[PDB]
């Protein structure tokens, strides 16, 4: 099982925060590295769901909890939070979903555990040509109730230039 | 977690983050190092998580015996393909196939130092010390030698 995702995905952050010492830097890091993983993933994903384009962002965040989540970390985000606009919505998880456990006492406030997923979510939805925001505002690591990603619609990636 | 993921993960790692531009030796031997030892705690974490039962190898070569069948299924699916030994501390772990060798590959030694690390670190809680090494022998296999620490 993928208690080995989750002891690798571990094992990166405690050797950033090792390289680094500035959860900031780490933060990005893992972003930047989320991306890179989400341009390819998206490939997979499409190949093994027989998913056609989303006419709609909320039909977006219907594929990205219910079959993508599930497909990967085999759990299914509630969608809530829907801005009048459509243009943002929340994805809640009762766990961090890549990371179980925190050491104490906390000396990484600033660190965002499960960047990573932010970075996949930007760089997957940039190739179906969705500019978008990814970030946690609820995290159950940091204490929040629950963990929450706020998806932000930007704008369509233009055809050429 | 899909295994999906964890091939991206690795992938990204080594070629992402933890890649050396190639600037010298010291580089080079810096990213192996940081990609090795990150396997060297997964390895650990397996162990603890899927073998408490570690009472019952009592001795070297069930302890290989278990990395060869039961480790690497659960980080690969399958076992290695041959466990040779000198008897005298070096075993050669072959795998035909290496998994993490599919994501041509001119860097391809730079995507078993993980694994290396896995082993070293499977190893080190089974109360081994060993050093780890790995090369493609022949494309898309993969022997990995295991060194046994005095
Ligand atoms: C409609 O056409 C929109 C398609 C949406 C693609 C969804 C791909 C996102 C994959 C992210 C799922 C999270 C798992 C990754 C964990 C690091």
């Amino acid at each position: 099982s993928s208690e080995l995702f989750t002891l690798t995905y571990g094992a990166l952050v405690t050797q950033l925060c090792k390289d680094y010492e500035n959860d900031e830097d780490v933060n990005k890091q893992l972003d930047k590295m989320g991306f890179n993983i989400g341009v390819r993933l998206i490939e997979d994903f499409l190949a093994r769901s027989n998913v056609g384009r989303c006419h709609d962002f909320r039909e977006t965040a219907d594929v990205i909890a219910k079959v993508a989540f599930k497909m990967y970390l085999g759990i299914t985000p509630s969608i809530t939070n829907w801005s009048p606009a459509g243009d943002e919505f929340s994805l809640i998880l009762e766990n961090n979903p890549l990371v179980d456990f925190v050491e104490l006492p906390d000396n990484h406030s600033s660190l965002i555990y499960s960047n990573l997923l932010c970075g996949v979510l930007r760089g997957a939805l940039e190739m179906v040509q969705m500019a978008v925001e990814a970030k946690f505002v609820q995290d159950t690591l940091k204490g929040d109730g629950v963990t929450e990603i706020r998806m932000r619609f930007i704008r369509r990636i233009e055809d050429n230039l | 977690a899909d295994e999906a993921l964890f091939l991206l993960l690795h992938n990204e790692m080594v070629s992402g983050v933890y890649k050396s531009a190639e600037q010298g030796e010291v580089e080079n031997g810096r990213c192996i190092t940081k990609l090795e030892n990150m396997g060297f705690r997964v390895g650990q974490g397996l162990i603890e998580r899927f073998t408490k039962d570690t009472a019952r190898f009592k001795d070297e070569l069930d302890i290989m015996k278990f990395i060869c069948k039961d480790f690497w299924t659960t980080v690969f699916k399958k076992q290695i393909d041959n466990l040779r030994t000198n008897h005298q501390g070096i075993y050669v772990l072959q795998d035909n196939k290496f998994r993490l060798l599919t994501q041509y590959l001119e860097h391809a030694s730079k995507y078993l130092a993980f694994t290396c690390g896995l082993i070293r670190g499977g190893l080190s809680n089974l109360g081994i010390k060993s050093i780890v090494t790995a090369e493609v022998s022949s494309m898309p296999a993969c022997k990995f030698q295991v060194m046994i620490q005095k």
